[PDB]
Order: structure tokens, then C-alpha cells, then sequence
């Protein structure tokens, strides 16, 4: 999940992006 | 915990400005 | 356009507080 | 949408609800 | 007060409501 | 703590948008 | 109105960074 | 009140601090 | 003006996240 | 500068990176 | 550390508020 | 710099305005 990904490890721009529709 | 609750508050954005047309889903659960 | 892009984006916060741990679809015009 | 309707009328808590999960 | 409340722990949209005027 | 600057000021929005026209006072101290 | 709900948004959170230690109230129009 | 000034003219760092308590 | 300071306030944000460890200077009209 | 460009036009992340240091 | 990320994403706002028209430089590196 | 003075304490207004242009 993003929380589990992206908030524990700062995500990069293009690791934002996978959670696009 | 709090803090999670402030980092994804700064996520919606990310995705917001990220995805634009495209559009984003928020999944924590 | 500009100003649809502004409150789109106090929109996802308003929706990010007010869903909560259901989390919410964002997609745009 | 969100967009169409948020966005030109102040939306109460209950409609945005609707677009939650 | 609303600090020692709705800061360290997770204060739901009705827990914001009491500090409203 | 800037850690409590940081979700005071997420408690400002939180208030903002739930009081509406009857508003909200915000006094930590 | 939609456009003062956005500048009234921006206006707590500037009132907040003001303010500090002292809180304000805010009352909308 | 606040509303009504400051997002009609742009208000500076004195007129805010008119707002604090 | 309001609306132009409102933009810029959005504006620096999305440039903190696009920008990240470069930085970026602000400099308005 | 970064206003007279951004706040007339959507600018895409390109652009948003060329006021980047 | 995001919560170097978090406060670096709120100095933003308090630089561009402070400045104005004068402008700021943000460098953590 | 700004990240070692700022955010790991809290700076007072004045204390942002050294990073002004
Ligand atoms: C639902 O609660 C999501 C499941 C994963 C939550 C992880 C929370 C970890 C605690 C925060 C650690 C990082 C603090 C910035
Ligand atoms: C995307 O193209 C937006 C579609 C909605 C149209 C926006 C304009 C509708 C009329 C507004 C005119 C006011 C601005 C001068
Ligand atoms: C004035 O300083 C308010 C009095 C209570 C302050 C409590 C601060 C607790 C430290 C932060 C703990 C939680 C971090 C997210
Ligand atoms: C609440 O009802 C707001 C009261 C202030 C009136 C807002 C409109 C004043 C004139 C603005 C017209 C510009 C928009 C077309
Ligand atoms: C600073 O003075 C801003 C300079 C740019 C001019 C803003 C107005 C340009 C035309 C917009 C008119 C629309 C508002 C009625
Ligand atoms: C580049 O990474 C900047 C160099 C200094 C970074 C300091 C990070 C300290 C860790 C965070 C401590 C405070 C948490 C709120
Ligand atoms: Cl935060
Ligand atoms: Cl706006
Ligand atoms: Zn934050
Ligand atoms: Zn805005």
C-alpha cells in the first residue's frame, strides 16, 4: 500500500506516479 | 498515530499534482 | 484552466479529512 | 464529477461523503 | 485543550467539531 | 516541537472546514 | 461562494503562521 | 472582518497580527 | 492582487516537490 | 518569471523543473 | 527522513508569506 | 542552512526572514 510505501520512505515524483489511475 | 494521518494529507497532493487528468486512488485500508 | 486546478486541489484535502480510512476516487472533469 | 459540481457550489460534509469510498 | 487532545492522538471529524464557535 | 507546529497547523484547516460560518478559535496556550 | 472559501482558507492558515502562541478567532463574513 | 479585508486587498503582517488574540 | 497570491502560494509548493533536493528561488512578477 | 507563466497556463512538470537550481 | 520532507514543505509556505515580492531561496543541500 | 536551524526548532517569524531575497 502507499501508506506503507510512500510515508515511511520518502517516495520520489515518479514513485507518486504508481498510484495513478 | 498521527503522523501517519500528516504524511498522507502531503500524499493526496503528491498524487493530485502527479496524476492530474488521469486521477489517483487513496488505499491506506 | 487555472482556478479549477486551485480548488481541486483544497477539494482532495477536503475529501482526504472527510473520507478518512475509507479513502476516496479523485478523478476530474 | 467532483470537479463539475465542488467546485462551483460549497459542498456539505454529506456530499462529500459521497465521493469516499 | 485542542493540542493535548486532537494532536497526539487522532481526532475524528466530530472531535474538531467541539471547537467550533 | 515543531512536530506540534506542523499538526497545529493541520488543525487550523480541520477547524476551518468544519466550523464553516460559525468558526473556531484555536488557543493551544 | 467558492473563491472566498479558498482565500478564507489560505487566511487561517497565514492568521495561524501570524499569530503563533497567541491563537486568533476566526469569524467569517 | 477578516474575511471581508483581507481577501479583497492584501493584507500585511500588522493587519493579521489586528487578528490574534 | 489576491487571486495572483493565491496561484504563487500553490505555485511554490509544486515546485518544492517537483524540484526536491535541487531547490528552486522564487521569484515573483 | 514563474507567475506570469504558471498562474495564466498549467505548466507540466518540464516546465516546473526549469525554475529548479 | 519524511519528516524532514514534511517541515521543509511548511518553511516553503513560511518563506513565500514572509518575503512577498522580495522573494527566497530554499537550499537544504 | 535552513534545514538545520528551522525545522528541528521552531523559528519564530523574524527567524524565516533571514531567507528572504
Ligand atoms: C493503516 O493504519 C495503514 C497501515 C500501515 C500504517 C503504518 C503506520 C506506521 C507508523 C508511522 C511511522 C512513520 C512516522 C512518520
Ligand atoms: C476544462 O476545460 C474546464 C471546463 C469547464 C469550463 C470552464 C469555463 C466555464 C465558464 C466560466 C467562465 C468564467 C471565466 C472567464
Ligand atoms: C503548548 O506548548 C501546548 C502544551 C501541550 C504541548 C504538548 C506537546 C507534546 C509533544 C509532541 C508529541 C506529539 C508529536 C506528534
Ligand atoms: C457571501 O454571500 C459573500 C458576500 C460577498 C459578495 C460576493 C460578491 C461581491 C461582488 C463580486 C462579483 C464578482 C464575481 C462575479
Ligand atoms: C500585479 O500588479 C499584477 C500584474 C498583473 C496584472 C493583473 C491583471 C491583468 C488582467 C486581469 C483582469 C482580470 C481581473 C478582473
Ligand atoms: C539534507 O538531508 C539536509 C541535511 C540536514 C538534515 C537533518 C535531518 C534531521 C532528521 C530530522 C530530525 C527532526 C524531525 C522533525
Ligand atoms: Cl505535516
Ligand atoms: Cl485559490
Ligand atoms: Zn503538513
Ligand atoms: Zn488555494
Amino acid at each position: 500500500g502507499i501508506v506503507e510505501q510512500c510515508c515511511t520512505s520518502i517516495c520520489s515524483l515518479y514513485q507518486l506516479e504508481n498510484y495513478c489511475n | 498515530f498521527v503522523n501517519q494521518h500528516l504524511c498522507g494529507s502531503h500524499l493526496v497532493e503528491a498524487l493530485y499534482l502527479v496524476c492530474g487528468e488521469r486521477g489517483f486512488f487513496y488505499t491506506p485500508k
